[PDB]
RNA sequence: UCCCCCGUGCCCAUAGCGGCGUGGAACCACCCGUUCCCAUUCCGAACACGGAAGUGAAACGCGCCAGCGCCGAUGGUACUGGGCGGGCGACCGCCUGGGAGAGUAGGUCGGUGCGGGGGA
RNA sequence: CGAUCAACGGAUAAAAGUUACCCCGGGGAUAACAGGCUGAUCUCCCCCGAGCGUCCACAGCGGCGGGGAGGUUUGGCACCUCGAUGUCGGCUCGUCGCAUCCUGGGGCUGAAGAAGGUCCCAAGGGUUGGGCUGUUCGCCCAUUAAAGCGGCACGCGAGCUG
RNA sequence: CGCCUCCUAAAAGGUAACGGAGGCGCCCAAAGGUCCCCUCAGGCGGGACGGAAAUCCGCCGGAGAGCGCAAGGGUAGAAGG
RNA sequence: CUGACUGGGGCCUGUAGAGCACUGAUAGGGCUAGGGGGCCCACCAGCCUACCAAACCCUGUCAAACUCCGAAGGGUCCCAGGUGGAGCCUGGGAGUGAGGGCGCGAGCGAUAACGUCCGCGUCCGAGCGCGGGAACAACCGAGACCGCCAGCUAAGGCCCCCAAGUCUGGGCUAAGUGGUAAAGGAUGUGGCGCCGCGAAGACAGCCAGGAGGUUGGCUUAGAAGCAGCCAUCCUUUAAAGAGUGCGUAAUAGCUCACUGGUCGAGUGGCGCCGCGCCGAAAAUGAUCGGGGCUUAAGCCCAGCGCCGAAGCUGCGGGUCUGGG
């Protein structure tokens, strides 16, 4: 699954999750979309689970576009150590996702198929989602 | 993208302005040689002297020296004594050196 | 078609008040005028979904004028996916830069083989007379295998309409489909630990 | 004209500078009214502690 | 478990020490900086560590000459 | 007081890149020479001197063109000083004052001071 | 000029260990027990429906992921208690929870029957004797309707044991 | 465990944690002063040995190179050669 | 008179936000060195690639130690207001150098802790004095000099415990929701919106019709619409998919989809908002503080009135300070 091939820095401070998505808010490749309704760090494993379920729905066919990427390293202290003695080790990577972001898009597949795939994919994400389809507003951005 | 000439020129002029004197600037064309004594605080020329304007003669060096003396003369008459020599992109030598020595004889202070 | 939309002038009404009342703030302009306007959202939306930035909208002003315009830019509220402001661009007799819809006529060979047409550009940017606005532009994609592609250069244009984007600009492509048979080798595929760019006497 | 300023909500728990503002206005007790020249410096403090104050234009 | 980090250096208190309009005396330090963020202008010296200071008693003035950089002047009184 | 040019400044790309055009009377350049002053880690390319047959080819100056570059509104939004609410939380809103960035329209093939030289 | 006086404002020119033989002054400013906050970890329950189940996603199961509950585990934290809150196991005596081990009621079953599986309701009562080991736990023998799991300062040492 | 540079640091200064990353304990007789002169990396093209990269020629190339060493700031209208 | 604070004006800044021009990260596509692999070769060049993929380009993004940008604010100086238990200067005396909660901004921790460590602010500390919050240092209200069997308010309240409305008008909720919880689920309920289909008679019921090729195959070993994908073509139709599922060992076996008779007015589906429902298990006896509440004594909106403190007022007194 998804992770940076290289980084300038190994650990990142945590930051905040305030606000709507910075960009990434309109459909921009495929036909139907999955937009984040609430903020989260989405884990690489969760992203990959969402993806796999979608290709599984499609069996053969369609294109999946993944529009969020886990470049944030997630740190954790080893079990049972006490506080202090440095920062935890990286245990995974998350992609920060604030409300509005189109996380995934699909194309080349029927409507009932794009609907159901994004629904199932949604169930793998630890946030509330809405499925959108491409409008003129998307096309005008 | 500047040239060795544009650079040379800046580099010497920059040093001269830094000292705050009136600057005796010198232009040297293939044929003639001109001199402004400029006030850079005001962006103004105070006295001129040219081989072009003096309808001066022949040997360029001798000519330079003449504009040199010419400049100093109009200069002292205006109360200007001290001044700084702006050799421009020109080595202090030749016609320029000659111009310089002339404003010197002429009584200009530098 | 060519679509019509009632428009109205605003002075100091607060954009939030307008929006709270179903009205979408906006502005119309071109080189000659610049006026603060609003439209009814639900009316605008009805038009816009067919119109887009692609077709002419005529603004029925209360002063009695009827100005022909292109929607130039639409601001969406990023959290709610709703329009929050519109730019109406007032067409005049000069030619204008704009977006003209692509039609991809025909079923690509690649798609028969199981592939997927990626309609990379669903429109194309074009300098053109208002009096000359094409409904669309057909593009034959039937010769496309996985993984071939068309560019704007391959676009056969109508009269009086000139390309406004690099001919080298890719506009559609036919790419391999998703395949469950790839999952196992993807799910098993060992990915290396991230390299950390060396700082210091290292580099 | 003049500003008639009335302290009506307690400055307790509000940042020191709002307490300072009341002091510049010469307001020391709740319900106290002060009539002040309507100048821009005075008006600055009145606007600063606007959520603590009731203002009314006079004469 | 322990840290290879943990160090940092003293703060250096850099930056402008006298702003435009402020009356200075000959010698007053005007700017403290690394390299030439402001250049010495009229009546302003630069020490070996780029420190800008007043050459005469007077008033500070700033000047932004675009690609030529920013400048601190002191205008005599 | 206007036009051209030569110097020298100021604004610091709305002044730049590119394409086209144009100028040699004057001025400037290239130019002709390398005895002489001076000079090349070799080179008279540069710097420098002495010149005046030629040419505006190069350079420069002045025009024109918006492909790039640069500038860029208005409108709306983000964010926010201060004042208020909500949510168990991640977080979310209202009021008042301020208000971007992106983008859109559009703009730009510079403007101006001082002194010289020439012209009307 | 002589400082890794580098524990770098540098106690002496000159210095390591041990104490379960230990002592005093203090500290709940600070650990170990218990409680508390937290709930990562732990136990339990869900959402999703890939896939298994001859056939058939859902009888029985549930990839990759997702949401929770509990407060019995191991920890985190250091909040009362260090002018003392006795600490494991056993015995004795209970009492409560229910996520029920049995007994009663029930739906589904890939329930012919008998016997099971699975879930639901249900805490009234019941829930054995023994070998090993300090053990709690666990394994084992012989039985049983069953040989439940937890709380009560890991219930109970001004109740015993030790 | 002292010292330097960046971040944390909430756009003056300052600001903690056994927070996130790196350096110092030297050096240079020029690597110092001053006068004069010069301008980079990189890209394409061309050129015996000669190569991705040696030196040479052309065009483009404002600074991405250099500046003894970490980082940062600075810097060709030079601090670089 | 210089103070806190404030007004105006200049200068300084690199955060929020944003951006991608730098440093790096980055999905896809284009273009195209370089490898991998397949044709064709060793006579050295070719050609093909749905392979991995540099640089570049386009679309779309990410960053504390990125910034082409960039606020609100903040800092400082000048002028001005500002006479305050303000300020500045010299000196005498200290105590403190264990803090803590809360809000906001971060780091650490697990987007844990009544956690930890900084910043700005506040309060407790020292206001464990007073009102509210059931009770309760730091939440809301408010800074207690003394006295009063007087008045007005604050937060919070006005059905009874309990002072003041069983106050007025509009709406919702039927869960005692209110009176602790999530993903997720649902013909709960009210209200908006958008689609289909219908008096060229729909939906429900009472009645039919669902048909040829054709048990089609890249198809193994059965694969006849109903075990995978790279096919959906039609004949005939009033209609009927080479088919929604129930069915086989594969069939055959039924219905939908879809057309026809009866009625004769609606019917089916999506989405959004408000309030509710499930999801919801813990240990001595329960409980929203209690009683009790249902066109509320609950919730949303809009009002008028009252109650309510040691706050403010009235009356009297004390002491200090300033002024007479
Ligand atoms: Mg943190
Ligand atoms: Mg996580
Ligand atoms: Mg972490
Ligand atoms: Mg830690
Ligand atoms: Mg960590
Ligand atoms: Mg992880
Ligand atoms: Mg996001
Ligand atoms: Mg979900
Ligand atoms: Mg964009
Ligand atoms: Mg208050
Ligand atoms: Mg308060
Ligand atoms: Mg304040
Ligand atoms: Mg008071
Ligand atoms: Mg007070
Ligand atoms: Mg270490
Ligand atoms: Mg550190
Ligand atoms: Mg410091
Ligand atoms: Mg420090
Ligand atoms: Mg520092
Ligand atoms: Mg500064
Ligand atoms: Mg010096
Ligand atoms: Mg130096
Ligand atoms: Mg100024
Ligand atoms: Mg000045
Ligand atoms: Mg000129
Ligand atoms: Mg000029
Ligand atoms: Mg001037
Ligand atoms: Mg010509
Ligand atoms: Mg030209
Ligand atoms: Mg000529
Ligand atoms: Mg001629
Ligand atoms: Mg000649
Ligand atoms: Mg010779
Ligand atoms: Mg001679
Ligand atoms: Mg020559
Ligand atoms: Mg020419
Ligand atoms: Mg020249
Ligand atoms: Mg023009
Ligand atoms: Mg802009
Ligand atoms: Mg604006
Ligand atoms: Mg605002
Ligand atoms: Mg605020
Ligand atoms: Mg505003
Ligand atoms: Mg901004
Ligand atoms: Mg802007
Ligand atoms: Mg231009
Ligand atoms: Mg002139
Ligand atoms: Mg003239
Ligand atoms: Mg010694
Ligand atoms: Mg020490
Ligand atoms: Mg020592
Ligand atoms: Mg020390
Ligand atoms: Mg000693
Ligand atoms: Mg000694
Ligand atoms: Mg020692
Ligand atoms: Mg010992
Ligand atoms: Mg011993
Ligand atoms: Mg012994
Ligand atoms: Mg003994
Ligand atoms: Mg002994
Ligand atoms: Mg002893
Ligand atoms: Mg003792
Ligand atoms: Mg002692
Ligand atoms: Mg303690
Ligand atoms: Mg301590
Ligand atoms: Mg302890
Ligand atoms: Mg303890
Ligand atoms: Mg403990
Ligand atoms: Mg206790
Ligand atoms: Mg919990
Ligand atoms: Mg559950
Ligand atoms: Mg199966
Ligand atoms: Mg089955
Ligand atoms: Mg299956
Ligand atoms: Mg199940
Ligand atoms: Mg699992
Ligand atoms: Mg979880
Ligand atoms: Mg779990
Ligand atoms: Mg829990
Ligand atoms: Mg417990
Ligand atoms: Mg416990
Ligand atoms: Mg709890
Ligand atoms: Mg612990
Ligand atoms: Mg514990
Ligand atoms: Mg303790
Ligand atoms: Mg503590
Ligand atoms: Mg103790
Ligand atoms: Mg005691
Ligand atoms: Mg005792
Ligand atoms: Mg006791
Ligand atoms: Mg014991
Ligand atoms: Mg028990
Ligand atoms: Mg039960
Ligand atoms: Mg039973
Ligand atoms: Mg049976
Ligand atoms: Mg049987
Ligand atoms: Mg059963
Ligand atoms: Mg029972
Ligand atoms: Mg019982
Ligand atoms: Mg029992
Ligand atoms: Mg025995
Ligand atoms: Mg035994
Ligand atoms: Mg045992
Ligand atoms: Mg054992
Ligand atoms: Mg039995
Ligand atoms: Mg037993
Ligand atoms: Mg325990
Ligand atoms: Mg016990
Ligand atoms: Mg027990
Ligand atoms: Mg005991
Ligand atoms: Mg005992
Ligand atoms: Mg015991
Ligand atoms: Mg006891
Ligand atoms: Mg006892
Ligand atoms: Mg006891
Ligand atoms: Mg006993
Ligand atoms: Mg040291
Ligand atoms: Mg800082
Ligand atoms: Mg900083
Ligand atoms: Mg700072
Ligand atoms: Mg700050
Ligand atoms: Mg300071
Ligand atoms: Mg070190
Ligand atoms: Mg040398
Ligand atoms: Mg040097
Ligand atoms: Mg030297
Ligand atoms: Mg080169
Ligand atoms: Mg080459
Ligand atoms: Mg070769
Ligand atoms: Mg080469
Ligand atoms: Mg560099
Ligand atoms: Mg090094
Ligand atoms: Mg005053
Ligand atoms: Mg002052
Ligand atoms: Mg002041
Ligand atoms: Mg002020
Ligand atoms: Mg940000
Ligand atoms: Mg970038
Ligand atoms: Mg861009
Ligand atoms: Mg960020
Ligand atoms: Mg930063
Ligand atoms: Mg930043
Ligand atoms: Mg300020
Ligand atoms: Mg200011
Ligand atoms: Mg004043
Ligand atoms: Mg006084
Ligand atoms: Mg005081
Ligand atoms: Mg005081
Ligand atoms: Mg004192
Ligand atoms: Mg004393
Ligand atoms: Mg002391
Ligand atoms: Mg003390
Ligand atoms: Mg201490
Ligand atoms: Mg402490
Ligand atoms: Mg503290
Ligand atoms: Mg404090
Ligand atoms: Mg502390
Ligand atoms: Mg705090
Ligand atoms: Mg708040
Ligand atoms: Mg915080
Ligand atoms: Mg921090
Ligand atoms: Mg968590
Ligand atoms: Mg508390
Ligand atoms: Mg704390
Ligand atoms: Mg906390
Ligand atoms: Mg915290
Ligand atoms: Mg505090
Ligand atoms: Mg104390
Ligand atoms: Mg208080
Ligand atoms: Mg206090
Ligand atoms: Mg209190
Ligand atoms: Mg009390
Ligand atoms: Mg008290
Ligand atoms: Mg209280
Ligand atoms: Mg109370
Ligand atoms: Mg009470
Ligand atoms: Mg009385
Ligand atoms: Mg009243
Ligand atoms: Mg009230
Ligand atoms: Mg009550
Ligand atoms: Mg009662
Ligand atoms: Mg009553
Ligand atoms: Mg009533
Ligand atoms: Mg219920
Ligand atoms: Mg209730
Ligand atoms: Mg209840
Ligand atoms: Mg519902
Ligand atoms: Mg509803
Ligand atoms: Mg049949
Ligand atoms: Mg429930
Ligand atoms: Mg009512
Ligand atoms: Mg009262
Ligand atoms: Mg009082
Ligand atoms: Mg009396
Ligand atoms: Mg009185």
């Amino acid at each position: 699954m998804l992770m940076p091939r290289r980084m300038k820095y190994r650990k990142q401070q945590r930051g905040r999750l305030k606000g709507a998505t910075k960009g990434g808010d309109y459909v921009a490749f495929g036909d139907y979309g999955l937009v984040a309704l609430e903020p989260a760090w989405i884990t690489a494993q969760q992203i990959e689970a969402a993806r796999v379920a979608m290709v599984r729905h499609f069996r053969r066919g369609g294109k999946i576009f993944i529009r969020i990427f886990p470049d944030k390293p997630y740190t954790k202290k080893p079990l049972e150590v006490r506080m202090g003695k440095g920062k935890g080790n990286v245990e995974g990577y998350v992609a920060v996702v604030k409300p509005g972001r189109v996380m995934f898009e699909v194309a080349g597949v029927t409507e009932e198929q794009a609907m159901e795939a994004l629904r199932i994919a949604g169930h793998k994400l630890p946030i509330k989602t809405k499925i959108v389809r491409r409008d003129a507003y998307d096309e005008a951005q | 993208r500047l040239t060795a000439y544009e650079r040379r020129k800046f580099r010497v002029r920059n040093r001269i302005k830094r000292t705050g004197r009136l600057r005796l600037s010198v232009f040297r064309s293939l044929k003639h040689i001109y001199a402004q004594i400029i006030d850079d605080e005001k962006g103004v020329t105070l006295v001129s002297a040219s081989s072009l304007a003096l309808k001066l003669k022949g040997n360029k060096t001798e000519v330079a020296r003449q504009v040199g003396r010419a400049l100093a003369e109009k200069a002292l008459a205006l109360g200007i004594k001290q001044v700084a020599f702006d050799r421009g992109p020109y080595k202090y030598h030749g016609r320029v050196k000659a111009l310089a020595e002339g404003a010197r004889e002429g009584g200009l202070e530098f | 078609m060519e679509y019509r939309l009632k428009a109205y002038y605003r002075e100091g009404e607060k954009p939030s008040a307008l929006r709270r009342a179903g009205k979408l703030p906006g502005v119309m302009y071109n080189r000659h005028l610049n006026r603060k306007v609003y439209v009814d959202l639900v009316e605008f939306d009805k038009v816009f979904r067919q119109a887009s930035i692609h077709h002419v909208i005529v603004l029925e002003l209360p002063d009695g004028q009827s100005l022909p315009t292109l929607v130039r830019q639409v601001n969406l509220d990023k959290r709610r996916r709703r329009p929050e402001h519109v730019d109406f661009f007032v067409l005049s007799d000069e030619p204008v830069e704009m977006y003209v819809p692509l039609r991809f006529v025909g079923t690509p060979a690649g798609v028969r083989a199981g592939g997927v047409l990626q309609e990379i550009h669903r429109d194309i940017l074009v300098k053109v007379s208002p009096r000359n606005i094409p409904e669309f532009i057909e593009v034959d994609v039937s010769g496309l295998e996985i993984g071939d592609s068309l560019h704007a250069s391959d676009l056969k244009l109508p009269p009086g309409v000139e390309l406004a984007v690099s001919p080298e600009e890719t506009i559609a492509a036919v790419v391999p489909p998703e395949d469950v048979e790839k999952l196992a080798e993807e799910a098993a595929a060992e990915v290396a630990e991230p390299e950390v760019i060396k700082k210091g006497k290292e580099e | 004209p003049r500003l008639k300023v009335k302290l009506v909500k307690s400055p307790i728990g509000y940042p020191k500078d709002q307490k300072a503002a009341l002091k510049a206005l010469g307001l020391r007790r709740l319900q106290q009214e002060r009539v002040l020249e309507d100048t821009p410096a005075i008006r600055g403090n009145v606007e600063k502690v606007a959520h603590l104050v009731r203002v009314e234009v006079v004469e | 478990g322990s840290t290879r980090n943990g160090r940092d250096s003293q703060a250096k208190r850099l930056g402008v020490k006298r702003y435009e309009g402020q009356v200075v005396r000959a010698g007053n330090i005007l700017v403290r900086q690394r390299g030439t963020r402001f250049k010495p202008g009229k009546n302003v010296g630069m020490g070996r560590d780029f420190t800008l200071f007043a050459l005469v008693d007077g008033v500070v003035e700033f000047q932004d000459r675009g690609r030529l950089g920013r400048y601190v002047h002191v205008r005599p009184l």
